[PDB]
RNA sequence: GUUCUUUGUAAAGUGCCUUCGAAGAGUCGAGUUGUUUGGGAAUGCAGCUCUAAGUGGGUGGUUCCAUCUAAAGCUAA
RNA sequence: CUUAGUAACGGCGAGUGAAGCGGCAAAAGCUCAAAUUUGAAAUCUGGUACCUUCGGUGCCCGAGUUGUAAUUUGGAGAGGG
């Protein structure tokens, strides 16, 4: 039932070509398709429908330099806070007495220093430690940064109000 | 642990041949350009090429003077793995790592070395901004940690650890040694193994949809940016450090 | 159960000489229809104001092919397996041995599609070339030719 | 009210990109039935849309090898504006300098920051330009009241208006970047307050002061890159 | 009739000389079961079994000769 | 209209029943599939912005090389001169 596929006919490679078609002189000439579409384009900017290459660069050279550069308030009166709805996002408490250079009757007990590191975070009153400087220049850069305006921008869109 | 390719393993010897005779080929025209032996080389001088931005290229000798320079690691060439002549200076350097900056001054010793790991930095004279930037951005100090531990690299958060590392050569502050970093002074060789390497980000940093080809974008800005000179007379490409 | 002339495809090229093919063959891209537009309206924009060679790039309708492949413009056949009728293709690789050009099947239809800017292909052809490029494609023809030809002289035969 | 769950699949918007929404449009907290209501007709959801056909429109010209196309792809990219976002959200500009409390503390931490793999080197160079422009305007028309430097920075209050704003303003010196926060979110409170600040600037300096947005010099640039470059002009 | 624009080494036509020169298959055909006719050379169609050719094939007339080119399609009165 | 109630068939019986020619009415022819645009899919759907809107144009998207356009249908036809 399966006779392997003796090739009679592909043993003995062809020396000429099948047919004697004489080839055409557009396969030897600068193709006139590419001509014609070129002779359309070049009256396209005759008459100034196709801005040329040339100038299209020179229209974003001069246009999407200005970026937010208008006036949208103008003499605008009208509140938000129409609908009671609105809950005004709660400016942060301002900040009391943890100074650089504080009365250092705020520095900490070292009993405490270790009782506040004992406690849960987010259930603390302070989110750092009060510290004394003698010097400007020995004020060191506060590492806990990020953690409190990253806490702050989750407690404006998933903290409920 | 994975199956190395043949077309990789003859590649990697095929650029090193490059990379073992360039090098060589440099050694012998700074080596004979120091003792004077200037009888038949190419030529016995050397220029500076200063690139900027439209990418004129400049054509400059180099003066006898000390020059404060910011040597900045790229990964280049591709196939390449390192000869002992690069291995040296970039340890002396402490740039194994890529993406990685130091400060080095720029004497008529320090040029020759130059022309060796060119193809593997880009350097450049930064200014005031990008020095005092670049400390207060970045910066490590390896020091010991709580009691035990020593390898710890931290961060260039205080003065007063400035103070006890520091101290009585006349450094108090971290402004005080971009100071002696941006001058060239006594304390120079202090800080500048102090601070010892930076760690700059890698540009565009991603492989996905938009970093792939920001990355082509840039990748073919490189060749442009940044050539390849390969003879004994290579003249060093000085790039912009406060665009870079 | 299949028969000799069936499934003398699935016995395809392998995997380092496959990736060299393209590595020849993605250097010859046809202009992509927003390139070919581009370069038009340069051309519009110097010549409504003030040469070219003919250029080289694949070869890839089946028509066109199996012109070329029968007349000797063609030098090397690249022809994907899988195809939604076989017989769109089965007589192929045949014709082509019988005109003594170079061939082989390659692996992924839709890979052939990538190198000539379509969604698939079934067949693209490099029929002219480079003149750098000459050495390198002749040989690849070779390395084809013991790989593929001379590998599976039995694809002829056996279910 | 509707459960986070019922709003997301009602939006038919993934849960990131409803969170990139409820930043921008500053909805909260069981969310508002007629909020996420009202956020379903809005310009930036369809943009958020074509950001997403765009995705795969670009790795589709990337994945088959053709870099030309992929190239013109970004040249016919638009995208998202926050302009009329904020128009509903500040309809007045006092309402604005009320939200400018919590926008310049993000703006002012994110110019001390080192450049990562999360956020690139143009983000960060943009806002410390924004910050550089309000310091610029605060020392221009005079406007400081009170001063306060603790151990997390240095507090300002301003008379912006006469509605006295709070900003923090941390010291210079290299931060380190926990692995812990996220990147993302923050990253779209910026793109947010951004935004803000350029309209808010733009109002102000063409209002009492100043042309906007200013020149900078370059050899000032590259002595301080601070406060004493960047000149202004008042006509 | 009145005008406004026509273009690009653009589109064809004629005669001569040379170089080539592919036209439809589960169809035609054959066997049989029904249907249609007034159909004698089962005509036409269907079902089922089998199923081709290229100096071919289909149809007609006294050993040739004439005649057309199926198995694709459109179309006023 | 005629051919014609003819040829032809019909337990040659109820009977069934054409066609070609001829004369007129009206008249008109054509398109694919077939061998390569290969020196460039040259073709179209749509979306969008305008315009003089049974449509035209630009720009983008797709469809399409398992073939969409030009040329050719035996009355030949094509390549060239």
């Amino acid at each position: 039932p399966y006779e392997p596929l003796i090739d009679w006919f592909t043993r003995h490679e062809e020396v000429m070509p099948l047919t004697a078609v004489p080839e055409p002189k557009r396969r030897f000439v600068p193709s006139k398709n590419e001509a014609k579409r070129v002779m359309k384009i070049v009256r396209a900017i005759r008459e100034g429908r196709i801005i040329p290459p040339k100038k299209l660069k020179e229209m974003k050279e001069k246009e999407k330099i200005e970026n937010y550069q208008y006036d949208l308030w103008g003499d605008s009166t009208e509140t938000n806070d129409h609908v009671m709805h609105l809950r005004a996002p709660k400016l942060p408490p301002p900040t009391n007495e943890e100074s650089y250079n504080p009365p250092e009757e705020y520095l900490l007990s070292p009993e405490e220093k270790e009782a506040w590191e004992n406690t849960e975070y987010s259930e603390r009153e302070r989110n750092f430690i009060p510290q004394k400087y003698s010097a400007l220049r020995k004020v060191p850069g506060y590492g806990e940064s990020i953690r409190e305006r990253f806490e702050r921008s989750l407690d404006l869109y998933l903290a409920p109000r | 642990n994975k199956f190395v390719r043949a077309e990789s393993i003859v590649a990697k010897t095929l650029a090193t041949s490059r990379e073992k005779e360039r090098i060589k080929r440099v050694s012998i025209l700074e080596d004979k350009k120091a003792k004077n032996e200037t009888q038949h080389i190419a030529s016995g001088k050397d220029f500076i090429l200063k690139i900027t931005e439209g990418l004129i290229r400049e054509k400059t000798t180099y003066d006898g003077k000390p020059a404060l320079l910011f040597i900045v690691r790229v990964r280049g060439p591709l196939a390449v793995n390192i000869p002992n002549k690069a291995f040296k200076i970039l340890s002396l350097l402490r740039l194994v790592e890529t993406n990685t900056g130091v400060f080095v001054k720029l004497t008529k010793n320090v040029y020759p070395l130059l022309k060796v790991i060119a193809p593997y930095v880009v350097i450049g004279k930064p200014s005031l901004s990008s020095i005092r930037s670049l400390i207060q951005k970045r910066g490590r100090i390896i020091y010991k940690g709580e009691n035990e531990a020593e390898p710890h690299e931290i961060v260039l958060n205080d003065n007063n650890i400035v103070e006890e590392q520091l101290g009585d050569h006349g450094i108090i502050c971290v402004e005080d040694i971009i100071h002696e970093i941006a001058t060239m002074g006594e304390s120079f060789s202090v800080c500048n193994f102090f601070l010892q390497p930076f760690k700059l980000n890698r540009e565009v940093s991603g492989f996905g949809s938009l970093n792939r080809l920001r990355k082509i974008k840039q990748r073919e800005a490189e060749s442009r940016t940044r050539q390849f000179s390969n003879a004994a007379t290579a003249p060093v490409i000085e790039v912009d450090i406060d665009s870079l | 159960k299949v028969p000799p002339t069936i499934a003398q495809f699935q016995y395809t090229l392998d995997r380092n000489t496959a990736a060299e093919t393209f590595k020849l063959f993605n250097k010859y891209r046809p202009e992509t229809a927003a390139e070919k537009k581009e370069r038009l309206t340069k051309e519009a924009a110097a010549v409504a104001e003030g040469a070219s060679p003919k250029p080289y790039a694949v070869k890839y309708g089946l028509n066109h092919v199996v012109a070329l492949i029968e007349n000797k413009k063609a030098k090397l056949v690249l022809i994907a397996n899988d195809v939604d009728p076989i017989e769109l293709v089965v007589f192929l690789p045949a014709l082509c041995k019988k005109m003594g050009v170079p061939y082989a099947i390659v692996k992924g239809k839709a890979r052939l599609g990538t190198l000539v800017n379509q969604k698939t292909s079934a067949v693209a052809a490099l029929t002219e070339v480079r003149a750098e490029d000459e050495a390198a494609l002749a040989k690849l023809v070779s390395t084809i030719d013991a790989n593929f030809a001379d590998k599976y002289d039995e694809v002829k035969k056996h279910w | 009210f509707i459960t986070r769950s019922q709003a997301v699949r009602k939006l038919q918007v993934s849960l990131a990109d409803f969170r990139r929404l409820c930043i921008f449009k500053g909805i909260y907290p069981f969310y508002y039935a007629k909020d996420i209501q009202y956020l379903m007709h809005e310009p930036v959801l369809a943009k958020f849309r074509e950001h997403k056909t765009f995705a795969r429109k670009l790795t589709r010209a990337l994945g088959r090898g053709e870099v030309s196309s992929a190239k013109r792809l970004e040249e016919n990219r638009d995208s998202y504006t926050l302009d009329h976002i904020i128009k509903e959200r500040y309809p007045s500009f006092p309402d604005a300098i009320r939200d400018i409390d919590d926008a310049l503390n993000m703006l002012f931490l994110f110019s001390n920051l080192p450049s990562t793999n999360q956020v690139s080197s143009k983000i960060i160079n943009d806002a410390q330009k924004i910050c550089n422009q309000w310091l610029a305007y605060v020392a221009k028309e005079r406007l400081v009241r009170k001063v306060f430097v603790s151990i997390k920075g240095v507090y300002y209050q301003a008379n912006i208006k006469g509605e006295e704003v709070r900003w923090l303003v941390p010291f210079k010196f290299p931060e380190n970047i926990p692995s812990d926060v996220d990147f993302r979110i923050m990253l779209t409170f910026l793109e947010f307050y951004s935004t803000l600040l350029h309209f808010v600037l733009y109002k102000l300096y063409t209002d009492s002061g100043l042309i906007y947005p200013p020149k900078l010099d370059l050899k000032k640039d590259k002595i301080i890159s601070g406060l004493s470059s960047y000149i202004l002009e008042s006509r």
